[PDB]
């Protein structure tokens, strides 16, 4: 229904004379590049995250972000003045494209200022937040003003080039991006709630994708006291979900943790507490 | 301006038995600015075979790092997961609990 890529970079400016810049593109959720600060280049974490772009386009794009990447980091050090009362303060900026089932794609070009909007590309022109008042509107000045060729290739490059890329590297990794794997789940026993009572633990991991559903049962019945936690990330595109129960001293015997995945499609996890109570 | 502390949390991967390989995993999250220091302890010490995600941000511009290594627990042996931040005045030190974890909802 809805697919995303986003390219990210974060500026962080130390003093007027040390500045770092960090970037990466993710798919989703995915990772799918990183970038080499030591030499300047594209780091492709999976072996098709070229998508269907040749190594010249690549190779254009790379030159591109070396130069923004650098470029952008002076020119902000030179209007940065001396200051030193601004110092330290952080850029960070999210660009990229969406794929749609039923519509037009979507582009986007968002920076922010210490964690706050600044300012975001609106297909022809930089619109200052209306958050963030004065230094918004001034760089916005500039933005349209001085930089008016950066813009069109940037919309270029966020209205066309992205998407045409996204399609491919979509295609490209169908057979990872789509894949099915299954989670393990486990029990144990969690810190007491209370005087006369237990907490019982159901952990379940190594899920793909992201929707799944687990109940604290008592043979077919469903019990109230489960609480779920929040949906967890492992290394290598898994997942991980804890979900609790508290038990009344001498009612916990009997109990089971279901785990239903589309992963699974009828044979639900049933797994049986044996103690540690 | 603004500044946002870190939620830190930690959980394995399989099973906590010991003698077996499993992975220790620090979730780093919801933080601001980027400048931070997360380590992965074993009995206090930084563990220095860790790999970690290259930082990213949310919605909300707000900064997380997913950290893991591989171990193997033994019945003596503690894990912990520490950072220090802008918005810490000292190190906090989330111990792993080997049958809760260490989460924040
Ligand atoms: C960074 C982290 C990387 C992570 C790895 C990512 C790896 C990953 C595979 C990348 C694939 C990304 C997909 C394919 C697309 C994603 C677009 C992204 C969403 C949008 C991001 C745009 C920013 C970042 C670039 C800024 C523009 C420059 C700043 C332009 C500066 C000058 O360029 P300019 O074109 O104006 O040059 C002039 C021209 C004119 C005539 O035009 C000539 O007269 C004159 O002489 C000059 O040559
Ligand atoms: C060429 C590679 C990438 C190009 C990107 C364009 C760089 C734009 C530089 C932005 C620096 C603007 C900061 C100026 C600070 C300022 O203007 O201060 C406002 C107050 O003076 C208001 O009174
Ligand atoms: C700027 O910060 C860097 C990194 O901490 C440091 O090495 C350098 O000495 C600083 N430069 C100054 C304060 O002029
Ligand atoms: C104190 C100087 C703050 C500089 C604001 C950074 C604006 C960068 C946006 C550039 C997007 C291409």
């Amino acid at each position: 229904e809805h697919v995303s890529f986003h390219v990210i970079q974060i500026f962080s400016f130390v003093n007027q004379s040390w500045a770092r810049g960090q970037g990466s593109g993710w798919l989703d959720e995915l990772q799918t590049h990183g970038w080499d600060s030591e030499s300047g280049t594209i780091i492709f974490l999976h072996q098709w995250s070229k998508g269907q772009f040749s190594n010249e386009e690549l190779s254009d794009l790379e030159l591109l972000f070396r130069f923004y990447l650098f470029g952008l980091t002076r020119e902000i050090q030179d209007h940065a003045s001396q200051d030193y009362s601004k110092y330290p303060f952080e850029v960070q900026v999210k660009a990229g494209c969406e794929l749609h089932s039923g519509g037009s794609p979507e582009g986007f070009f968002q920076v922010a200022f210490n964690g706050l909007d600044l300012l975001s590309f609106q297909q022809t022109t930089w619109v200052p937040s209306p958050g963030c008042g004065s230094l918004a509107q001034s760089v916005c000045h500039l933005l349209n003003h001085q930089y008016e060729g950066v813009t069109e290739t940037v919309y270029n490059l966020i209205r066309s080039t992205c998407p045409r890329f996204l399609l491919g590297l979509l295609d490209a990794g169908k057979m990872y991006v789509h894949r099915q794997v299954r989670p393990e789940a486990w029990l144990s026993s969690g810190p007491s709630p209370g005087p006369g009572r237990l907490q019982l633990v159901c952990h379940v991991s190594g899920f793909y994708p992201k929707p799944v559903w687990v109940m604290w049962m008592r043979g077919e019945q469903e019990q109230q006291g489960t609480q779920l936690g929040d949906i967890l990330p492992n290394a290598n595109g898994t997942w991980y979900l804890r979900a609790t129960l508290d038990v009344a001293d001498g009612e916990a015997a009997g109990l089971s943790c279901r785990v239903k995945h589309s992963s699974l499609e009828g044979q639900d996890i049933i797994l049986y507490w044996r103690g540690s109570l | 301006a603004i500044q946002r502390t870190p939620k830190i949390q930690v959980y394995s991967r399989h099973p906590a038995e010991n003698g077996k390989s499993n992975f220790l995993n620090c979730y780093v999250s919801g933080f601001h600015p980027s400048d931070i220091e997360v380590d992965l302890l074993k009995n206090g010490e930084r563990i220095e075979k860790v790999e970690h995600s290259d930082l990213s941000f949310s919605k909300d511009w707000s900064f997380y790092l997913l950290y893991y290594t591989e171990f193997t627990p033994t019945e003596k042996d503690e894990y912990a997961c520490r950072v220090n931040h802008v918005t810490l005045s000292q190190p906090k030190i989330v111990k792993w609990d080997r049958d809760m974890g260490s989460l924040v909802p």
